[PDB]
RNA sequence: AGUAGAAACAAGGCC
RNA sequence: GGCCUGCU
């Protein structure tokens, strides 16, 4: 039958009908009479629509061939011959522009004169039944319907026929051409009734070929095919198989509970080796401040001018000389770098306006100090294979180092009060609710407690230094840059003040990965002699740069004044995390506020004021040789703030591992102290897990010592 | 006019012609998401790192013909170098602030009508009345509650057809909404937003947010009302209760 | 006196101050170089935990595979992957018996979803291993490349737009003699059957960074695109199953997890009378993923899908069949340094099979020597067990089956147990009349776990009396206690954009106040610090200050120009009006009534060249990877302002041979923008159909010109011009 | 009713420090905003500074930024003011004040209810 | 040298 | 010496 559509109809219509065939997903080889019927429907749609044009009037202009002009409007514009999505697109667009009603089924054409749709259907059966059939299929329709049938008859409601009658003679001539051409073909044994509305399909997902063999190799050891295994599974029913293997399984497979008593836990062993060194990016306990007493705010001002003005406030400069060498570098380079920094600072002082940011010369001194041109050149393996020295990067456990007493004192003095306010908080919306007033009062109390704390000063120092370093690295990637360490505080009298700890020289910072390292050299003034705790300054070079006179009742001290100079490095991640050190304030004060709220849930009243003023209640916050010492809530605030600050400063994988594996043991010990009969399956394994995190970090070793002390004081 | 004209210009060049011809409508989404740009793992680190560069943000090419290349002192506002995989050009953040001090101005009177949810929140809070804070242990029990206080009793898909018919009336397809509540919602949000020119996509998104009901599991103590859950952070705490009555009531 | 914070625990219980034990204020550990060492170590460890299995050689991939299932029962407490098929089938049968109709229903909904799912659902995924280029690429890019290759090779069933048809094409590709791929350096290369099989069965290995809570780094894996559809269907089934199990806690959030934990502890302890003792085990499973054999997941799913259409069973079984034969790419490689000659070199991992061992240290030398026998075409066969939690939900199902197997109806003894399982972590409440009963119950639970290939970490687990325990960093002590140290890293600028960052910060403060019991004063301090960091990050200072920045001039002139300066946004150098009462309001709407109409109009102008919206999914959704958890998405309330710009892209593609991808990106985006202008609903609802672009665009041009004349700007001249231009593009597409 | 006194007034050399003080009674001191206005000899008064009921939102004149600090104490019902590095032309009589609204920004900044007994030169 | 820690950075590539 | 890139 398909030979007929090969022969007669034009290409355009046959591929339109083929795409309509693909539309609903049925195959053309099984039933083709539908293809012919609907392609004839589509053909009558065209032949009825084309050759029919309109101009600004009604009364369509009919031309056998559209002449070249702007007057190519089509009388009837076709609906079908398009995908369902576009057919409904045209339906909705016509409804929204023509203000007509939206039909629920697919029309075939639209006309302007009568401003409505045409649903053309030419069926094998006579018209006077198919018409009202499709009419009762369509609900309350104003779209006019018109149908032909092979006998040659026409019909329509309203007795309406919308265009010329010679066109309809055309239609029925086409119709009988179709008819008495099948006459030569002979199809009416099924042509009248060949489609009955079949819609059914079964989804087929068959495993075959290579993928089947893979299925045959992904079974238990004693199975040969997926078919057999699935049959076995379907036939499988529970018949007490877990019990049999449990009985047969060796009894050494057990989870015996070892009781956890007061005498069970042993102190954590600390590693032994050379004392632990300093790792901070700046001096914490041994910092010195040169000040100007200016009225500018933290960010307000220009760095270089402030630094120069602060440094001019000090008199007593001496020619620098080596006091304590780096022990691994070239100290003369550090000396020359310091003198170069001074010289270029003067050079800025001379000229017209202090630059906002200064670049330094790339001398051999800072070329060595900043580690320039030291990365091995990257080459290909095929060119370097016979080199005996060629091997992997050194990948082994870090060097072992024992704890020293300097970190303990540094933390002790990091929780001490100061003679300045190191936090100038921002603005918030004016409090409107009583709860907001309570929150503001609490916040004011904590700010009064923690602002005068060395932890806040360290927070500001780190934030400013890391912000400046990151910005300089991102801006001046190539050229070495000078950045004075600046921090602005407020005195007890209320006068604002600036403080200059020293200088940082940032080097080449072409940082691609988050782990890539930018090297800088840090110089900081101090008065602490490095000849008393040399092991804490393994990586520092310390010079003697001047003498300071601070008013004291013992005449006047006239102390020496040294310069701690070192080469340090950071990374994008480290800079970003060090510039978010202000969340240590959060951590600490959230803990304290949780304490206050928990206690106030007992007594139905806010308990902040008496906690902060009466200072009757105290918490164990340290141990003295006499015994455990307790301090007021403010001291707890400062201690927790210092702990968070040191966590942010000495952060490392060792800290995370020890924190987790020691929190586990802390929970076990707490369960013991709560009389909850705690038990363990392998306590030695937990101890070994904790002890492997303690390698060389001073902070984690101090935490381990604190944990041992807590165990000793606990378990009683 | 224009649209078909850049269509013809695209089809003029062979590669885009092939892309238009062989690519089917269904694959639309795939090729639209086809990109070499990986999704950032650490957005904060790079936002703090990129903002230290010059020309850290991106803007459409049209910026080159509305904002001058430099400001009064000569600080550059935009660059003509296009982004990696787009025709947009990289520009400095000042071009934002500049646009807020001398850029073109319009009538933003209809934004309150579009962003109905946020302005309703503001109105509800502005007329609220606070009360005394009572300090006592709160037994916070976890419950499933509806957070959206303006949901019109419609699901995501249920209101999606409404949203299309309100914004994209022609792409609705087969669906013609039966429920009369949807009829009235369509009528109201059609006559209300008849000429709003913010964007079809944002209008649809905000209509989805407003009409679609959404639910989440939260620790609550008292309240349980939609209007009382948006301020759950302000009325309920660990050991304090703050009596509150939104402006709606 | 020496200060010691830990001594604070002598007065404050450990859980009431547990936040102090979370050093989440410093930089988390990161990996620096290759992850090849970790990948090799994981492969060797997975293979040696199942050493007593039986060896075979796959006839298709030619790789050695180790099957430990039904192997000898363990005789020691060391980890073992010798799961027994009959035991696990019986466990699943008991799970079904205790929950009748679970499998049949879940299979019904899964069948519905599978037969109505679309291909585009695969684009909604993070990095995936594209085999066309042998590298990780965004899910959409890899899917597009694979579809292009399939269409070039003759597999065009995916044009039906159905994920099931895409999987049919994927499987049909397995039986092809020779496929063709494209490489740029374009060159067409031919892949034989075995090479393509291994490329489709392989995984890409990387090192996990930003992982807090352990000293050593780990390795993670990413599969290809051929196997992700089957994984999607299997995980859909597993999620539908677990949603019907109250003992599971994987498909829920955190608060739901806490609620279920409280309910189970109350149920276990309350029902226990005075005579019965109760004990809670806070258990962690050692080597959870390395001991889960994909064959056992195949067994579980084929038991689940019994009495179901065979096509459903086949499509759900394809995934574990491929995992059982999965291969793993070793990794980036190894970098060597020579200090004598002062140079460095980078050898790819694919050379580990043949490269001499003189360059490697003792540990790496031994690892390579042990893993070499499993090396096939630069990748190692990893049949014995899963690599990194790809089947999270099925593992949770197995754990829930174990938990339910002690409902006192199967124990047949006075003791019994229950609890909650979330993959790699569990809480087990066991009750028994005497300590001997508790010991016997825990021993039998451990033994049954060892029969299913699941091991309990004795070093990271402990048992106490009920009332105090831990679960996924949630510490329960007669009621869950807030931590607030897990969410600390999320208190900074997110890094999306100005408005997005502001809204996300305020919303995070609000949420942590609601959930994590953040205090009022602490919340105010957090708001202040966040505002400070936000202003210092975006160079948007108050405007009344003299802080010179790259943006302080325009901000200052805008400040001096504005009359009501209280309405200026913090992004434009205005005061901050936020407070505890205003944390749930966007900044634009909070300052709407205070803004000057000129500034208000300039700010919220639709014609701004900065705002760009792509799809309904990416309107106000921000992907923030939370600390100590999987990547998560958040809805943030924000108004589309001129500050909603999107930041610059990487731009490093210009120096790589893969430079043509940018031109393809630009052309695809131009075509997509044209289509959207032709089809406005393209973004909100993704278009569907089987026609091509130009057909729809030209036909809609026809119709829209027509109707927009029937009322609108068009004119006959223009309408006819459009009609004949449509004809012109038609004949152009003809040729 | 409204009661406002002054203190600390006294002659002083330039470039020196000084601290003023005030006092209130008859109303909720922690519920209303304050300002400081000064009348120079032969010149109308103008505003100097403002402050809110929280102690948080402070502003200043254009010509005295960084040299004047303002701070209140609700408990003792006072309102301090510290001026350092005083300019020569700063010599004049200073007048306390009391806003009506709690905030500061809304409305124009001008004195409404006070009397400036205190002075300085 | 320095950062850092089971492998890396201490710029890369292209002419 | 000149130019390109900074998660590809």
């Amino acid at each position: 039958m398909e030979d007929f559509v090969r022969q007669c109809f034009n290409p355009m219509i046959v591929e339109l009908a083929e795409k309509a065939m693909k539309e609903y997903g049925e195959d053309l080889k099984i039933e083709t009479n539908k293809f012919a019927a609907i392609c004839t429907h589509l053909e009558v749609c065209f032949m009825y629509s084309d050759f029919h044009f309109i101009n600004e009037r009604g009364e369509s202009i009919i031309v056998e061939s559209g002449d070249p002009n702007a007057l190519l409007k089509h009388r009837f514009e076709i609906i079908e011959g398009r995908d369902r999505t576009m057919a409904w697109t045209v339906v909705n667009s016509i409804c929204n522009t023509t203000g007509a009603e939206k039909p629920k089924f697919l029309p075939d054409l639209y006309d302007y004169k009568e401003n409505r749709f045409i649903e053309i259907g030419v069926t094998r059966r006579e018209v006077h039944i198919y018409y009202l059939e499709k009419a009762n299929k369509i609900k309350s329709e104003k779209t006019h319907i018109h149908i032909f049938s092979f006998t040659g008859e026409e019909m329509a409601t309203k007795a309406d026929y919308t265009l010329d009658e010679e066109s309809r003679a055309r239609i029925k001539t086409r119709l009988f051409t179709i008819r008495q051409e099948m006459a030569s073909r002979g199809l009416w044994d099924s042509f009248r009734q060949s489609e009955r509305g079949e819609e059914t399909i079964e989804e087929r997902f068959e495993i075959t070929g290579t993928m089947r063999r893979l299925a045959d190799q992904s079974l238990p050891p004693n199975f040969s095919s997926l078919e057999n295994f699935r049959a076995y599974v379907d036939g499988f029913e529970p018949n007490g198989y877990i019990e049999g293997k449990l009985s047969q399984m060796s009894k050494e497979v057990n989870a015996r509970i070892e009781p956890f008593l007061k005498t069970t836990p042993r102190p954590l062993r600390l590693p032994d080796g050379p004392p632990c060194s300093q790792r901070s990016k700046f001096l914490l306990m041994d910092a010195l401040k040169l000040s100007i007493e200016d009225p500018s705010h933290e960010g307000e001002g220009i760095p270089l001018y402030d630094a120069i003005k602060c440094m001019r406030t000090f008199f007593g400069w001496k020619e620098p000389n080596v006091v304590k060498p780096h022990e691994k570098g070239i100290n003369p380079n550090y000396l020359l770098a310091w003198k170069q920094v001074l010289a270029e600072l003067q050079d800025i002082e001379n000229e017209e306006k202090i630059p906002k940011t200064k670049n330094m010369k790339k001398t051999s001194q800072l070329k060595w100090a900043l580690g320039e041109n030291m990365a091995p050149e990257k080459v290909d393996f095929d060119d370097c294979k016979d080199v005996s020295d060629l091997k992997q990067y050194d990948s082994d456990e870090p060097e072992l180092r024992s704890l020293a007493s300097w970190i303990q004192s540094e933390f002790n003095k990091a929780c001490e009060l100061t003679d300045s306010s190191w936090i100038e908080l921002d603005e918030i919306g004016e409090d409107v609710a009583p709860i907001e007033h309570i929150a503001s009062m609490r916040r004011n109390y904590f700010t009064a407690e923690v602002s005068h704390c060395r932890a806040t000063e360290y927070i500001m120092k780190g934030v400013y230094i890391n912000t400046a370093l990151l910005n300089a690295s991102c801006a001046a990637m190539d050229d070495f840059q000078l950045i004075p360490m600046i921090s602005k505080c407020r005195t007890k009298e209320g006068r604002r003040k600036t403080n200059l700890y020293g200088f940082i020289i940032k080097g080449r910072s072409h940082l691609r990965n988050d782990t890539d390292v930018v090297n800088f050299v840090s110089m900081e003034f101090s008065l602490t002699d490095p000849r008393l705790e040399p092991h804490k300054w393994e990586k520092y070079c310390v010079l003697e740069i001047g003498d300071m006179l601070l008013r004291s009742a013992i005449g006047q001290v006239s102390r020496p004044m040294f310069l701690y100079v070192r080469t340090n490095g950071t990374s994008k991640i480290k800079m970003k995390w060090g510039m978010e050190m202000r969340r240590c304030l959060l951590q600490s004060l959230q803990q304290i506020e949780s304490m206050i709220e928990a206690e106030s849930s007992v007594k139905e009243k806010d308990m902040t004021k008496e906690f902060f003023e009466n200072k009757s209640e105290t918490w164990p916050i340290g141990e003295s040789p006499k015994g455990v010492e307790e301090g007021s809530i403010g001291k707890v605030c400062r201690t927790l703030l210092a702990k968070s600050v040191f966590n942010s400063l000495y952060a490392s994988p060792q800290l995370e591992g020890f924190s987790a594996e020691s929190r586990k043991l802390l929970l076990i010990v707490q369960a013991l102290r709560d009389n909850l009969e705690p038990g363990t399956f392998d306590l030695g394994g937990l101890y070994e897990a904790i002890e492997e995190c303690l390698i060389n970090d001073p902070w984690v070793l101090l935490n381990a010592s604190w944990f041992n002390s807590f165990l000793t004081h606990a378990l009683r | 006019m224009e649209r078909i004209k850049e269509l013809r210009d695209l089809m003029s060049q062979s590669r885009t012609r092939e892309i238009l011809t062989k690519t089917t409508v269904d694959h639309m989404a795939i090729i639209k998401k086809y990109t070499s740009g990986r999704q950032e793992k650490n957005p904060a680190l790079r936002m703090k790192w990129m903002m230290a560069m010059k020309y850290p943000i991106t803007a459409d090419k049209r910026i080159m013909e509305m904002i001058p290349e430099r400001n009064e002192q000569g600080q550059t506002l935009w660059s003509k170098t296009n982004d990696a995989g787009s025709d947009r050009v990289m520009v400095s953040p000042l071009a934002v602030t500049w646009w807020n001090r001398n850029g073109p101005t319009t009538s933003a009177v209809h934004y309150p009508k579009i962003y109905k949810t946020y302005f309703e929140k503001v109105e509800r809070l502005k007329h609220g009345t606070f009360g005394p804070v009572h300090f006592r242990n709160q037994v916070k029990i976890r419950r499933r509650v509806d957070i959206n206080p303006g949901h019109a009793d419609l699901s995501a898909k249920e209101a999606q057809d409404v949203i299309m018919e309100v914004v994209f009336p022609n792409e609705v397809g087969a669906r013609i909404l039966t429920s009369e509540s949807q009829l009235t919602i369509t009528k109201e949000k059609k006559e209300e937003l008849q000429d709003c020119k913010i964007s079809p996509l944002m209008v649809a998104y905000m209509l989805e947010r407003e009409l679609v009901r959404k639910t989440r599991f939260l620790p609550v103590a008292g309240g349980t009302s939609s209007v009382y859950i948006e301020v759950l952070h302000l009325t309920q705490g660990t050991c304090w209760e703050q009596m509150y009555t939104p402006g709606g009531e | 006196m020496d200060v010691n914070p830990t001594l604070l625990f002598l007065k404050v219980p450990a859980q009431n101050a547990i936040s102090t034990t979370f050093p989440y204020t410093g930089d988390p550990p990161y990996s620096h170089g290759t992850g090849t060492g970790y990948t090799m170590d994981t492969v060797n460890r997975t293979h040696q935990y199942s050493e007593k299995g039986r060896w075979t050689t796959n006839t298709e991939t030619g790789a050695p595979q180790l099957n430990p299932i039904d192997g000898p029962l363990p005789e020691d407490n060391e980890p073992s992957g010798y799961a027994q098929t009959d035991c696990v089938l019986e466990a699943m049968a008991f799970l079904e018996e205790s929950h009748p109709g679970i499998f049949e229903n879940s299979c019904l909904e899964t069948m519905e979803v599978v037969q109505q799912t679309r291909v585009d659902k695969l684009t909604q995924g993070r990095q995936t291993y594209d085999w066309t280029l042998n590298r990780n690429q965004p899910a959409a890019t890899a899917l597009a490349n694979t579809i292009e290759v399939f269409r070039s090779n003759g597999l065009t069933a995916n044009e039906s737009g159905r994920l099931i048809d895409f999987l049919k094409d994927v499987m049909e590709s397995m039986d092809k003699e020779e496929m063709e791929i494209t490489t740029h350096f374009k060159k067409k290369q031919r892949l034989n059957k075995r090479s393509y099989l291994i490329r489709a069965l392989t995984l890409n290995t990387m090192t996990k960074d930003a992982e807090r809570g352990k000293l050593k780094r780990r390795a993670i894996a990413t599969p290809g695109m051929q196997i992700r559809g089957f994984v999607y269907f299997v995980e859909t089934l597993a999620r539908s199953i677990c949603e019907k199990l109250e003992q599971s806690g994987l498909p829920v959030g955190g608060n739901e997890k806490k609620a279920k934990l409280a309910n189970v502890v109350r149920k276990m302890m309350t029902n226990s009378q005075d005579t019965e003792l109760s004990f809670t085990i806070t258990g962690d499973n050692t080597k959870w993923n390395e001991n889960q054999n994909p064959r056992m997941f195949l067994a579980m799913i084929t038991y689940i899908t019994r009495n179901q259409p065979e096509w459903f069973r086949n499509v759900l079984s394809i995934a574990p069949i491929m995992f059982s034969n999965k291969m793993a790419r070793l990794g980036k490689g190894y970098m060597f340094e020579s200090k004598s000659m002062k140079l460095r070199t980078q050898i790819p991992a694919e050379m580990l099979a043949s490269i001499d061992l003189k360059y490697f240290n003792d540990s790496t030398r031994k690892k390579i020597e042990k893993i070499r026998p499993l090396l096939i075409d630069g990748t190692a066969s990893l049949s014995p067990g899963m690599m990194m939690g790809m089947f999270n939900m099925l593992s949770t199902v197995l754990g829930v089956s174990i938990l339910n197997l002690g409902q006192k109806r199967y124990t047949k003894t006075t003791y019994w147990w229950d609890g909650l399982q979330s993959s790699d972590d569990f809480a087990l409440i066991v009750n028994a009349p005497n300590h001997e009963g508790i010991q016997a119950g825990v021993d039998r639970f451990y033994r049954t776990c060892k029969l299913l290939g699941i091991n309990m970490s004795k070093k990271k687990s402990y048992i106490n009396r009920t009332g105090t325990f831990e679960f996924t960093s949630f510490f329960y002590r007669y009621g869950f206690v807030a931590n607030f140290s897990m969410e600390l890293p999320s208190f900074g600028v997110s890094g999306i954009n100005e408005s997005a960052d502001m809204s996300i910060g305020v919303t995070v403060i609000k949420n942590n106040m609601i959930n994590n019991d953040l205090g009022p004063a602490t919340a105010q301090m957090a708001l202040q610090l966040f505002i400070k960091d936000y202003r210092y990050t975006y160079r948007c200072h108050r405007g009344d200050t003299q802080i010179q920045t790259r943006r302080s001039f325009e901000i200052k002139k805008l400040w001096e120009q504005t009359r009501s300066k209280a309405g200026l946004l913090v992004s434009d150098g205005g005061p901050n009006l936020y407070n505890i009462r205003n944390l749930h309001i966007p900044e634009v709407c909070l300052k709407w009534e205070l803004m000057d109409e000129d500034y208000q109009g300039r700010l919220c102008n639709p014609l701004n060249p900065f705002v760009s919206h792509k799809e309904i999914e990416s309107v106000n959704n921000a992907v923030m990877m939370p600390a100590h958890g999987p990547a998560k998405n958040m809805e943030y309330d924000a108004v589309a302002t001129t500050h909603s710009w999107i930041p610059k892209r990487n731009r490093s593609i210009l120096n790589t041979s893969q430079r043509g991808i940018l031109e393809d990106e630009q052309m695809y985006q131009k075509c997509c923008n044209l289509f959207e202008k032709f089809f406005p609903s393209s973004s909100y609802r993704r278009p569907v159909g089987i026609s091509s672009m130009v057909e729809a665009m030209v036909s809609r041009a026809r119709i829209d010109a027509r109707i927009d004349f029937e009322s609108g700007r068009i004119k006959k001249e223009e309408f006819a011009e459009i009609m004949k231009i449509c004809s012109t593009i038609e004949e152009l597409r003809r040729q | 009713q409204v009661q406002l006194q002054e203190s600390g007034g006294g002659m002083v050399q330039p470039g020196g420090s000084l601290r003023l003080s005030c006092l209130a009674s008859g109303f909720t001191f922690s519920n209303y905003a304050m300002t400081w206005v000064r009348q120079a000899p032969g010149k109308g008064p103008e505003w100097v500074s403002m402050v809110s009921n929280n102690g948080a939102d402070t502003t200043y004149t254009d010509s005295v930024k960084g040299r004047f600090t303002i701070s209140r104490d609700n408990a003792k019902n006072t309102l301090y003011l510290r001026m350092n590095n005083v300019k020569p032309e700063d010599s004049a009589v200073y007048y306390c004040a009391k806003r009506r609204y709690g905030g500061i920004w809304t409305g124009q900044p001008t004195d409404y209810d006070y009397l400036g007994q205190g002075t300085v030169t």
